[PDB]
């Protein structure tokens, strides 16, 4: 079990960690979160409380590193940084541990949601999509624009999520525009799977990392590429059973995640009626279907 | 964007053009079986291409045997003829290929768009006009060329004959816009203004009659009255 050192909290914020979220006064005698499970990522991530502009956080794996977090009174926010002597660090960490001055992870020991909602997730491609190479650790923001939203203005900022575009030369042979355009098999299983993604896995851990920046920082050109890889999978005719299934499951979890009141903005009603009530695979998302129907029956 | 009335003479500047209407690609007609069932038989269509500026018609002809062992055909129909817009402007010089394709139903969008993203240059577009382009079949020539074809053929039609020699494109645009209404609303009473006179011809190599300009006046207001005529008939008013 891994720990997060906060140097101090200076500034009244809402700390989330992955699904939770917790308050800190400002200056109260806060120093980080204890109790990490090593094995998965981890997001942590910040709103303040005199400017809820701007959510942003940080993508890691503890495995990777030693990492915590410093207020920049300069820069104005909680940042993420990796000690690179690790005497120093774990004896840091104990004496906060003995002041008792960190909050601790509460993972109920029943509850699976966080691996269900970042299983095909890993660091490597997180740095892959938010390039920054000197450090381990990902920052990630509401306003960060996606590479396809670029092209439609800083490169270094961007996301640089996979291009899913349905009427463009790379969706569509010459010759089969009907078909590749009305059955997108050919660009799920050759295009994108076969040649960019390589296995279905990488193409999951990208739309489940889509979601959950979606989510957190209510970023919106990370919610269209969620959408869009969902789509993909739905109007393909052809698609293993056993990729059918398991986005079943991704998705009931990420719907099961979802806060209620946001509902309106984090998800598209036409994708989602699309997807469960018209597309070849309206029959193939029991589990979604349900738990779609059940909590947000208003957008259907 | 889409085309309507507050930019209808853009259709008549020098950017070269095409309205494409597909409302007489799939054509069937409606009959019983003999175990008392309803069946379709297609007869032969035509893809509608026009140049408004100039009055060139290029008339692709669809020959029923295209539909054969087909499914979905309203669906195929729209591709269909996005294929053959798309062939056509292939086929043309650059300096003939249009600048935007003008579609008269909102369906033929997508068709179009992904036949065409060979020429990102090319603006596809939606109009909010109600063209009376699915009237081309009331013209005689155009239905006759149509009906005896035996194969796949594109006929090549100047649709204003020679009007430009005495007339702008806007008035000729806005003539054939009203004889087709016309021909839509009543076909019957529309061809008899056109023929009643039998001094007035075609000539072999036009469509319509050698109307003088005065003619032409007298003409164009019974195309009027019949379309008010047929609107109170319609309404009763
Ligand atoms: C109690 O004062 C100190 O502990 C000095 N070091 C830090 O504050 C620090 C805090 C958290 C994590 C890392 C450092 Cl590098
Ligand atoms: C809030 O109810 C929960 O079940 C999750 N626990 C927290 O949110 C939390 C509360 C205080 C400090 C840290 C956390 Cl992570
Ligand atoms: C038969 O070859 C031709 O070049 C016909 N001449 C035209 O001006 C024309 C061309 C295309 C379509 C309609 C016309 Cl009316």
């Amino acid at each position: 079990m891994n720990t997060v050192p906060f140097t101090s909290a200076p500034i009244e914020v809402t700390i989330g960690i992955d699904q939770y979220s917790f308050n800190v006064k400002e200056n109260q005698p806060f120093h980080g979160i204890k109790d990490i499970p090593i094995g998965h990522v981890h997001v942590i991530h910040f709103q303040h409380a005199d400017n809820s502009s701007m959510r942003y956080g940080y993508w890691f794996d503890c495995r990777m590193g030693n990492f915590y977090i410093q207020y920049d009174p300069k820069d104005g926010l909680y940042k993420m940084m990796e000690e690179r002597d690790g005497a120093k660090f774990e004896n840091i960490v104990h004496n906060f541990k003995e002041r008792q001055m960190m909050v601790s992870y509460p993972k109920i020991d029943e509850d699976d949601t966080w691996y269900n909602l970042t299983e095909f997730v890993q660091m490597d491609k997180i740095r892959k999509i938010v390039r920054k190479d000197e450090n381990q650790f990902s920052y990630v923001d509401s306003s960060m624009t996606t590479v396809q939203e670029n092209e439609l203005s800083d490169p270094a900022h961007s996301l640089n999520y996979t291009v899913i575009n349905f009427k463009s030369r790379e969706a569509i042979r010459p010759g089969h525009e009907m078909e590749d355009f009305l059955d997108k098999s050919y660009y799920l299983n050759t295009v994108m799977l076969q040649g960019i993604f390589k296995n279905s896995s990488n193409y999951f851990g990208e739309l489940q990392f889509a979601f959950l920046n979606a989510m957190f920082f209510g970023n919106y050109g990370s919610s269209l590429q969620w959408h869009a890889m969902i789509e993909l999978i739905c109007s393909s005719a052809t698609v293993p059973k056993h990729m059918l299934d398991k986005l079943d499951e991704i998705l009931y979890y990420q719907i099961k995640t979802l806060p209620e009141q946001y509902s309106d903005i984090l998800l598209n009603e036409r994708v989602w009626n699309i997807c469960l009530y018209s597309s070849f695979q309206k029959n193939s998302l029991h589990n979604t279907e349900k738990i779609m129907e059940n909590k947000y029956p208003e957008l259907l | 964007g889409a085309m309507n009335s507050s930019n209808y003479a853009e259709l008549f500047n020098n950017d070269i053009k095409l309205f494409v209407d597909d409302t007489n690609v799939y054509r069937v007609t409606v009959h019983k079986t003999f175990e008392g069932n309803v069946a379709t038989k297609a007869i032969n269509g035509c893809i509608f291409t026009l140049n408004p500026k100039t009055g060139h018609l290029f008339l692709k002809i669809i020959h029923t045997s295209v539909w054969a062992g087909q499914k979905r055909l309203s669906q195929l129909a729209k591709w269909k003829t996005a294929e053959e817009v798309s062939a056509l402007v292939r086929s043309l010089p650059k300096e003939e290929q249009p600048k935007q394709i003008i579609v008269t139903r909102k369906a033929m969008l997508d068709p179009l768009e992904v036949h065409m993203l060979d020429f990102p240059n090319i603006a596809i577009r939606p109009t909010e006009l109600r063209l009376p382009f699915s009237a081309a079949m009331s013209i005689d020539k155009l239905s006759d060329v149509v009906m005896k074809a035996t194969e796949p053929q594109m006929v090549l039609f100047n649709i204003y004959d020679d009007w430009l020699d005495r007339i702008s494109s806007y008035t000729a645009f806005s003539r054939l816009t009203l004889l087709l209404r016309a021909l839509k609303t009543n076909e019957e009473s529309a061809k008899m203004i056109l023929l009643s006179d039998p001094t007035i011809t075609i000539k072999s190599y036009h469509l319509w009659p050698s109307f003088t300009d005065e003619q032409w006046i007298t003409i164009e207001s019974q195309m009027r009255d019949l379309i008010l005529t047929e609107y109170g008939r319609k309404y009763n008013v």
